């Protein structure tokens, strides 16, 4: 299993635990550089993003993951993606979507560039 | 047959799910788009005029995790703005979905409407709240229920005397509204 | 509009109107550092990526993007993500999502990361 | 309520399942699209002399020109036809990995192999290949041709009754192509000789 | 002289007496503290910018029946804690001597030592070894003589500032009362350095 493979699962599977467990630990995944665009909505820094994600109004949320790939780049970062569904507080079970980037940072690998989207469109 | 689209919007926890629900046929008669994240819940109103249909576009609850598809406003010809008068945050937010609104469709009907007024204890008064009209509602105890619907159907048929000859029937009250609180309430709003 | 916003939307908007008219024209924005992982497949390089693109069994295909996020990176690149619809032939509407690494090299930009999924589950 | 049977229908795109399963046109008429799914799902029903039985055929969106198929498409199918194109030699070598998945997700549910557009005169595909749980049929969806065959074949497996028969035919939509039937009686004899060698 | 307090600390049967005695003549001149209860091992080790002695305290085996006392850790310029790789308990309390040993010296250069890295059915791994993160960790065998100079090398480094800082010599050391398999040493070296690769931030 390549190495950015297994940075990237592991990145994947602790930034959802860490979610649906208590959205208000995932600072430390970020870095003051970090850029969040959530539902079209933009964010940069460790402390923006953490009041974003803690201030969504829903008292529970679960997610799982259909499909992760990843990536490395020619930069030494690794790109991670992700569709799957969530189902927050007692509302349908609705896909995602979402996309990190990962640069190795003082011997750590955070998350420089985050973006979210719900799998809903314009056309039913 | 007369109908209108209506897009329910407003923050999550205001009270839009409760307050289409209580009309029966249009629970039992609603169809869910999974790929629109909506509820479309079929409300015949019987007129002096004769029948005329407000499809109501009710969220799946996506508007926690921000706004809402150019498709679920898209072709809209009249909308509810619901907010919590227990909630102060979710009356500066009106604006924001009337924005939104707007964005896709510039000039339709528009009603606003403050929810949980049976809540004694209330933080948004018509003090602050004084093509677009607002009336207290309260879903929990069926108050006001007819009054956007009547006026938006006056507005869009062109209509100003316009009258429900019946009303829908509604799910029973799970609380009940003061009338001393109710009359108050009217009676601020009457008053300008 | 930010200047990674204007040039992600030119390339997302050229890059689909290619896949629906000329899946074989796509050459242009890849090189052969380039990564393609297709619903799980990976491939590498310019020839193989267009390959495999254009092997695609289906005659005609239409994209519509409901939403497109752009973002800078640390190394000066340009990462993309989008959700939206499609539709091969006369096959029913589907999901998808697609990120694109964008670089720029020789005040080119081309994709040096690409990723691709339909927006399907294993359960409603 | 009811005796139904989730039927999953794989196999190359372009081999005609979609085209097929239409034929029976109630199940058309009835069908249920899930996008999250990528599925349509025909309720096909079929009237034995023993009662009715209802086929609830996956038909997919396409998405196998695009990839593999998500698992939980086949998760709780109790029966499955594999479908290949006969004048396309790439669809049927392909099969197996059809039926290695079939296998890998699901229990050792029934399988119809069938090969479709036998009305098309070039044929690469022919029986002698073909035949060397599971059993095959020629078919053609334009023409209506066999489209009982796969489905008698499954109610049978299914129910446990090798005697059971169809007493009438569900409302088919009309040929949009004659099956020969010089080539129809050549192929069913192509069939016969091959079995005698099986 | 170009000397080093340093503590050795950890709890009871991790190896501490038998990881510091390797070192002959630090065993030969070893003084006694019973007030104290410890006995401290002067290890001479010879760089090439010239030769330093690491003071090593070694405890008495008060650890069995709680922390030590303050008078123990005060002074002490560096320190190694160690645990036991097959003894899972051992390695749940290095945060304790972590903290005891920050209270009385806030700020000093501290290599962790997981030790019997030799005997097979090793319970603490490369991958749970995570939280070093002043830390440094080396996989040690006390019995082999494994490893037993890559600690007081990194805390020579330290120390000193000098990055490039060499072991010109190994001091006497006891023969090996145990193998150490090459093959196995090899692999828990790559676990080690696929992990710090593979590092994701803390909590
Ligand atoms: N007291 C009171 N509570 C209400 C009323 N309408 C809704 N609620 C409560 O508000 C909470 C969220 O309501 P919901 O319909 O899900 O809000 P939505 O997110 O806009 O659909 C629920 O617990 C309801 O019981 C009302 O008229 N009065
Ligand atoms: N001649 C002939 N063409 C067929 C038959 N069945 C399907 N096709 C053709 O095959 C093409 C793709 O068929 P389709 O049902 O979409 O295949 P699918 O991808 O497996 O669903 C269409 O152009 C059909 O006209 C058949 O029985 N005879
Ligand atoms: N197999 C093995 N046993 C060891 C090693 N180091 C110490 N021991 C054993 O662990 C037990 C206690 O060791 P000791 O040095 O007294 O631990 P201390 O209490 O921390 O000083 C003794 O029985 C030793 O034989 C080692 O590297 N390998
Ligand atoms: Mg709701
Ligand atoms: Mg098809
Ligand atoms: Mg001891």
């Amino acid at each position: 299993k390549p190495i950015w493979e297994q940075i990237g699962s592991s990145f994947i599977q602790h930034y959802y635990q860490l979610f649906d467990n208590d959205r208000t630990q995932l600072g430390a995944i970020y870095i003051d550089a970090s850029c969040l665009t959530w539902e079209g909505q933009q964010f940069q820094g460790k402390a923006a993003i953490v009041e974003k994600l803690s201030s969504l109004p829903f008292q529970k949320i679960q997610h799982s993951i259909t499909a992760q790939d990843h990536q490395p780049t020619p930069d030494s970062c690794i790109i991670s993606m992700v569709v799957g569904q969530l189902k927050a507080d007692e509302d349908p079970i609705m896909g995602f979507h979402q996309m990190f980037l990962l640069k190795n940072i003082n011997d750590a690998w955070v998350c420089t560039n985050d973006m979210f989207r719900l799998a809903l469109h314009n056309f039913g | 047959q007369v109908q209108f689209k209506l897009v329910l919007v407003g923050d999550g926890g205001t009270g839009k799910t409760t307050f289409v629900k209580r009309h029966l046929t249009g629970e039992f008669e609603k169809k869910y788009v999974a790929t629109l994240g909506v509820e479309v819940h079929p409300l015949v109103f019987h007129t002096n005029r004769g029948p005329i249909k407000f499809n109501v576009w009710d969220t799946a609850g996506q508007e926690k995790f921000g706004g809402l598809r150019d498709g679920y406003y898209i072709q809209a010809q009249c909308a509810i703005i619901m907010f919590d008068v227990t909630s102060r945050v979710t009356y500066k937010n009106v604006p924001n979905w009337h924005r939104d609104l707007v964005r896709v469709c510039e000039n339709i009907p528009i009603v606003l409407c403050g929810n949980k007024v049976d809540i004694k204890d209330r933080k948004v008064k018509a003090k602050s709240i004084v093509n677009l009209q607002y009336y207290d509602i309260s879903a929990k105890s069926n108050y006001n229920f007819e009054k956007p619907f009547l006026w938006l159907a006056r507005k869009l048929i062109g209509d100003p005397n316009l009258e429900f000859v019946a009303m829908p029937a509604l799910a029973p009250p799970e609380v009940v509204m003061d009338p001393a609180l109710a009359a108050q309430y009217e009676h601020d709003l009457e008053v300008a």
